[PDB]
């Protein structure tokens, strides 16, 4: 007779009705990414439909019961998941031209290719092409041309369709009682209710400003330290004091640094490891490597994989008599149906990537036994954090050592650990804050600080300020360059990665700690260590139950982002960094530009 | 005697409407189920088997369920749950045998065993051997009710059993051997 008793009716029948429904989709789903056919497509394409209709309609059914009268914590979160207006607040032409604009956007992004002057049959695509250029060019002009084409070609047609985007989504998010869209992807971190652990929208901002303040000093360091090594590879175009060209990172956008390694290496006389001679050596295949990270994820003391992984789930390419799509993924197609889909080969990077797919796999078989619509992670930074946790843990010599596929009598010295740490640095210290900038600049786009006018003058502007790079040509409004990255042009939020990358390290120390290592923390192994486990569980089995402070909380023991670990994690390259550039200048200033 | 009708049947009934299958008259040889029928649950919770050939049974009834893989366990004296409460529901003084076994090989279907159907709503709970077969609409909210639609639910949900499932979803063919010691 009350409102509790009939929302947990309805939530119950809710939740058998979605289960059946979702499985339907997500067999059609991985039957269609086995094969290539026509088919394959149609039941696809039907089982999407017959599933968004359902949720469709089950979404307005939903906002018969206020969302005050109800106390309980746990049925509140499920019901705030279903009460919410998707799309349909505004009219239906408004609908219609909001899905037009996002499929014209995508079909743009997707299907650009630019071609070479002068030669109209000589046309390249972003991957293969203009990848390849980017990754492995040792000239100038033609990175700096490519850099500059792929953004005319592509930005131009997407700016004019932007602007009516950001409009249309500033509309739905005011009616849906919020500020505006930047708020709307904020309030994924918002927690309200439980004393002691709340979370407002506005909090993030501050926090995510104050965490950054403290990474200044290595970043500054490691960029003197790669201008000073990049000067002897183009003598007479970098300045001695001023920004790193943005043309000349490695990457199409600089999202990583990871392609100039073989520029800044230490010591290019040592060899790096690589265990590749010695899986050929004794005749590995697919199934000794899913096997090998298996026992490494026993050794903690998790539970092993189900029966059916081994047969439902593809290891290794059929051929050509079928057409697979090669790109690693964890299905979990629900009522206990957990697959992999990734063509293995004899490598070690395949040897990495095995145990981040079966990290998250672990993950999603943690929080099995949870409801429905709180089967995920905490936030949108768990999920890869544990999935990368455990490729760091996997790769330090001593497991290597261990399980004998190195020599035992490798004497590991004081020079290769410089070295692999420096590989890590450039792939993970520099990525934060491009993505921390990127964001930013959305918020304020978002919030309305910045006219429309006003757009380009603030993104490169930003980007000598933080990130420490500069455009090599000049800009006006016409060019849309955010656009061109895939996160952007398609509807997809970017604050994931910074808050996964400060997770990963912080819990990293965390197990360390209880492991009872003792030595610096970039050679731990948690294997051989149940404790180290056990906590990790802690988490893994809470789900969305509970709120992120609480679960971060259960493992860490803080109930707030950190810093520290990611810096005690590179001390000694933080030293020998400082040591190698004593005769060096550290900083940038915002005035020279390659252009003027 | 016949057991072989009772154990090796292609089709079985609905937990809702579970058969109480009637056995009488004949000679208990269910040893060869043993080795023909791997029952992989076999929990007894009345007097020991060795005690059987002091006391046997002429009116002694039996039951036959289709359920899910994680809800034997729910099948036990004491224990609550969806199945307990509204379906099946044992006394706390139970004398019987539940013995279950995987069907994924003949209760399983690619495209759905859309066949087998289980309660999940109702206004009050079961008592010890109840069945229950009404299939009046559910009644949730203040106002009067005549069809679904608003808070009004049907009583009845099917099971949806595919040969992929997990473990714990397979289903699983349940002789819930109720078999009542008391009355025969
Ligand atoms: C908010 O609602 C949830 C359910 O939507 C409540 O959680 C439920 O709490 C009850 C206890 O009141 C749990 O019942 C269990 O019953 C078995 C019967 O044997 C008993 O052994 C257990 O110890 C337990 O009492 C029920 O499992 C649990 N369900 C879930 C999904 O959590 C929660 O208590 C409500 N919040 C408040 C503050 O009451
Ligand atoms: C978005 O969700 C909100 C609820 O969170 C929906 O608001 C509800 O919309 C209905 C229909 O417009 C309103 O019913 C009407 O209310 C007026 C004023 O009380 C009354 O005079 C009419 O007879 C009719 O009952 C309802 O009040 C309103 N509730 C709230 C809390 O706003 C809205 O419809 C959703 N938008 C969609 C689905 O596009
Ligand atoms: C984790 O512990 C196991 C068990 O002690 C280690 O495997 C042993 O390695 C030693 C190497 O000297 C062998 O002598 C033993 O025979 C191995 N155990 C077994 C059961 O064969 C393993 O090396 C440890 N892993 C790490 C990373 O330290
Ligand atoms: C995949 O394709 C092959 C031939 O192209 C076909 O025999 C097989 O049944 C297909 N399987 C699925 C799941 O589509
Ligand atoms: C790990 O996998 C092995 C191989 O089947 C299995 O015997 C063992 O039970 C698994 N460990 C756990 C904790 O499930
Ligand atoms: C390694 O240890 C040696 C000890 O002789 C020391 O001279 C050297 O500075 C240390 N660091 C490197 C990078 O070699
Ligand atoms: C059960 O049925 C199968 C199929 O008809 C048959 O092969 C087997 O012998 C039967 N076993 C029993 C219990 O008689
Ligand atoms: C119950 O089982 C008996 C014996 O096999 C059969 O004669 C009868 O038709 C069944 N009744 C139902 C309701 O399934
Ligand atoms: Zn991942």
């Amino acid at each position: 007779s009350t409102i509790e008793e009939q929302a947990k009716t309805f939530l119950d029948k809710f939740n058998h009705e979605a289960e059946d429904l979702f499985y339907q989709s997500s067999l059609a789903s991985w039957n269609y990414n086995t094969n290539i056919t026509e088919e394959n497509v149609q039941n696809m394409n039907n089982a999407g439909d017959k599933w968004s209709a359902f949720l469709k309609e089950q979404s307005t059914l939903a906002q018969m019961y206020p969302l005050q009268e109800i106390q309980n914590l746990t049925v509140k979160l499920q019901l705030q998941a279903l009460q919410q207006n998707g799309s349909s607040v505004l009219s239906e032409d408004k609908s219609k031209r909001l899905n037009t604009i996002l499929n014209t956007m995508s079909t743009i992004y997707s299907t650009g290719k630019v071609c070479n002057p002068d030669n109209p049959q000589e046309c390249l695509l972003l991957e293969p092409g203009l990848n390849e250029i980017m990754a492995n060019s040792l000239d100038y002009n033609e990175r700096l041309w490519a850099w500059e084409s792929w953004r005319s070609e592509v930005g131009k047609q997407l700016r004019p369709l932007y602007e009516e985007y950001v409009v249309l989504k500033n509309e739905m998010a005011r009616a849906n009682h919020y500020e505006d869209y930047g708020d709307y992807w904020r309030g994924d971190y918002e927690v309200n209710g439980v004393d002691g652990y709340d979370y407002s929208r506005g909090q993030l901002i501050e926090d995510v400003e104050h965490t950054f303040e403290e990474i200044k000093p290595l970043y500054e360091h490691l960029h003197a330290y790669v201008r000073a090594k990049l000067m002897n590879a183009y003598p007479s175009y970098i300045s001695p004091i001023g920004c790193l060209p943005a043309h000349l990172l490695g990457d199409m956008w600089g999202r990583f640094w990871t392609n100039l390694y073989s520029l800044t290496v230490p010591f290019g006389q040592k060899p790096n490891i690589d265990v590749t001679d010695a899986m050929v050596d004794q005749a590995w295949d697919a199934q000794r490597i899913f096997k090998e990270a298996e026992k490494f994820f026993v050794s903690v003391g998790l539970p092993n994989m189900t029966q059916g992984f081994w047969e439902n789930s593809m290891l290794t390419d059929p051929g050509n008599v079928q057409k697979a799509v090669c790109h690693p993924t964890a299905w979990d197609l629900g009522k206990g149906d957990f697959r992999i889909l990734m063509c293995t080969k004899v490598t070690m990077d395949d040897f990495l990537t095995a145990h981040h797919e079966m990290g998250h796999i672990q993950y999603d078989m943690a929080y099995a036994a949870q409801p429905f619509l709180l089967r995920n992670g905490a936030n949108e930074g768990f999920h890869e954090a544990v999935g990368e946790i455990m490729s760091l843990s996997a790769a330090t010599p001593k497991h290597l050592k261990s399980i004998g596929l190195l020599s035992p009598d490798f004497q590991e010295d004081n020079e290769t650990e410089i070295n692999f740490l420096l590989k890590q640095a450039l792939t993970i210290v520099g990525t934060l804050p491009f993505t921390y900038m990127l964001e930013k600049w959305r918020w304020m786009v978002f919030k309305g600080e910045i006219p429309k006018d006003q757009w380009m003058k603030k993104w490169w502007e930003m980007k000598r300020e933080i990130v420490g790079v500069v455009e090599p040509v000049p800009h006006d409004e016409t060019y849309c360059d955010p656009a061109s990255l895939f996160h952007v042009s398609n509807d997809y939020s970017f604050i994931r990665y910074y808050t996964r990358t400060l997770y990963q390290f912080q819990f990293q120390e965390a197990l360390c700690q209880a492991a009872k290592h003792e030595g610096p923390l970039h050679k731990c192994d948690i294997s051989n260590s149940t404790e180290a486990g056990q906590k990790l569980f802690n988490m893994l089995r809470l789900g969305k139950s509970e709120p992120w402070t609480l679960a971060l909380e259960n493992v860490v023991g803080a109930k707030n982002m950190n810093v520290r670990p990611l810096l005690n994690y590179f001390e000694p390259l933080f030293t020998w960094l400082k040591d190698q550039n004593k005769n060096s200048f550290v900083g940038w200033s915002t005035d020279w530009s390659p252009y003027a | 005697c016949p057991f072989h009708e009772v154990f090796n049947a292609t089709r079985f009934a609905s937990v809702y409407a579970w058969n109480r299958t009637r056995i009488s008259n004949c000679v208990a040889d269910y040893s060869v189920l043993y080795n023909f029928a791997p029952f992989f649950a076999f929990k007894c919770y009345g007097v020991s088997p060795t005690k059987l050939n002091d006391l046997c049974f002429t009116n002694v009834y039996a039951d036959s369920f289709v359920i899910k893989g994680n809800e034997v366990s729910q099948i036990a004296p004491g224990q609550t749950g969806n199945i307990a409460d509204y379906n099946y529901k044992l006394p706390d003084d139970f004398t019987g045998c539940v013995i279950a076994w995987n069907s994924n090989k003949l209760d399983s279907k690619h495209s759905g065993n859309y066949d087998y159907w289980y309660r999940l709503f109702r206004k009050s709970k079961l008592k010890p051997f109840e069945r229950d077969i009404s299939t009046e609409i559910y009644q949730a909210g203040n106002k009067p009710c005549k069809g679904k639609g608003p808070n009004c639910y049907f009583p009845l949900q099917s099971y949806g059993f595919r040969p992929t499932y997990g473990v714990g979803h397979q289903p699983y063919r349940v002789v819930v051997l109720s078999f009542e010691l008391l009355h025969a």
